[PDB]
């Protein structure tokens, strides 16, 4: 038995729909569960389907099974960023689970009022050292990790100020060098044109 | 439901390691081991029902001996680890649904010589950002640590906060070329500018590092890079 999981990485905008597609080889297989793994955490059960049934729905989740074609799929309506995780499909007849390689699902949040900006931040004791912070940018902006191995750049990351109901993207950069300041930091990344660069 | 100890472990080449999994509810007597490799692929190892059952099995690259000692305890010995991995204990009733425990993470090092704890620094909100957005972002930088076993958290006036926080999901390598490169991780806490501007408000990022124990030998002049917390702080300014 091998279980194939077709999509490896899956990036989708908040609110839109997603699918993951799996196939299995061993016709004895009759139980097909799905598990998710939020980064740096354990595996949590999501939903399952058995051999009697073709379609099962639970809240925003739907699973399909076609036994004849030996394929099955997870459908997520109205993705939220909380859905971001690695999803795994599995199959079971030896009553063990055979697992697919996983699909990384990223749900990028919809930034209501973009305000792209690159700010400089000082050490609380002291000063320089300092760090450059790219923030408030739109989800469709992509941050690239620089072509100079002596300057460090984080990937984008989403935070949620739960009240007042506000989400924001952020990336951090820093070096130890002469020739590095915030004006030049995210050169190498597209970056909007209206990015605020203060003094 | 299911406890596994330890939750983490350092393993130099040569050392074996023992893992325990205690079942906390007798309705799910069927207990199993699954490995999850560094590429995230899960693979079943064993399922042991009765006390006294033991089995052996070899995968690339780790060798496993598993033993169901009691009706509620399952043990696993892991030896000859080339590549690191994570080990999940599962339990089940009639084998159908499988509940996965919290897992034990194993990292493998050639040398103990290259373990280091993190240095931690907090960077205070830009004034520009406070004027422009009426919001304040603290950044926390944990640098120079190895292996990548840190848990970063933010503490505001002595209580832990989750709102406003985002930590990098992946640490980045300081010298990406090297095989045993020390790591670095950033995190951000974002608050209202009014809250940052109260100087009675105290901020700390805390980095739990996981490193050597009493049982690990240590030969070098610098301090033994033991399991420890490293913190950094900042105060509100008006």
């Amino acid at each position: 038995e091998k279980v194939e999981q077709h999509e490896s990485t899956l990036s989708v905008r908040e609110g839109d729909s997603a699918v993951i597609n799996c196939t299995y080889t061993d016709t004895a297989s009759s139980y097909f569960p799905w598990y998710k793994q939020e980064a740096g955490k354990g595996l949590h059960f999501v939903i399952d389907i058995r051999s009697n049934v073709d379609r099962k729905q639970s809240q925003r989740l739907i699973v399909l099974l076609d036994k004849k074609a030996k394929r099955f799929s997870l459908h997520i309506t109205a993705t939220q960023p909380e859905d971001s995780a690695i999803y795994f499909c599995a199959a079971s007849p030896n009553y063990k689970l055979t697992f697919g390689k996983g699909t990384l699902l990223t749900v990028t949040p919809n930034i209501q009022n973009p305000d792209p900006a690159v700010y400089q931040l000082r050490d609380s004791k002291s000063s320089d050292k300092s760090v450059c912070l790219f923030t408030d940018f739109d989800s469709q902006t992509n941050v690239s990790q620089s072509k100079d191995s002596d300057v460090y750049i984080t990937d984008k990351c989403v935070l949620d100020m739960r009240s007042m109901d506000f989400k924001s993207n952020s990336a951090v950069a820093w070096s130890n060098k002469s020739d590095f300041a915030c004006a030049n930091a995210f050169n190498n990344s597209i970056i909007p044109e209206d990015t605020f660069f203060p003094s | 439901l299911l406890e596994q100890n330890p939750r983490w472990r350092l393993v130099p080449r040569g050392q074996a390691v023992n893992l325990r999994c205690i079942l906390k509810n007798s309705q799910y007597p069927w207990m199993s081991w699954y490995q999850q490799d560094l590429q995230k692929q899960l693979q079943w190892l064993f399922t042991l029902r009765s006390p006294g059952d033991k089995e052996v099995k070899s995968l690339p690259g780790a060798d496993y001996l598993a033993t169901r000692v009691t009706d509620t305890e399952l043990r696993l010995q892991v030896a000859n680890m080339s590549q690191g991995r994570t080990l999940y204990c599962t339990c089940s009733a009639g084998g159908y649904e499988q509940y996965f425990g919290p897992g034990t993470r194993l990292t493998v090092l050639e040398d103990l010589k290259n373990v280091f704890p993190p240095e931690v620094a907090v960077f205070e909100p830009s004034e520009a950002e406070i004027s422009h957005t009426q919001k304040a972002t603290l950044v926390c930088l944990a640098t120079g640590f190895y292996p990548d076993h840190v848990e970063l958290s933010w503490w505001v006036n002595g209580k832990e906060v989750h709102s406003g926080v985002c930590t990098d999901p992946q640490p980045l390598k300081e010298q990406p070329a090297l095989n045993d490169s020390r790591y670095c991780l950033s995190s951000r806490l974002r608050v209202s500018a009014t809250f940052w501007q109260n100087p009675r408000n105290h901020f700390r990022c805390q980095v739990q590092f996981y490193g050597l124990s009493e049982n690990d030998e240590w030969t070098q002049d610098r301090a033994k890079p033991v399991t420890q917390i490293v913190s950094a702080e900042a105060w509100g300014r008006a």
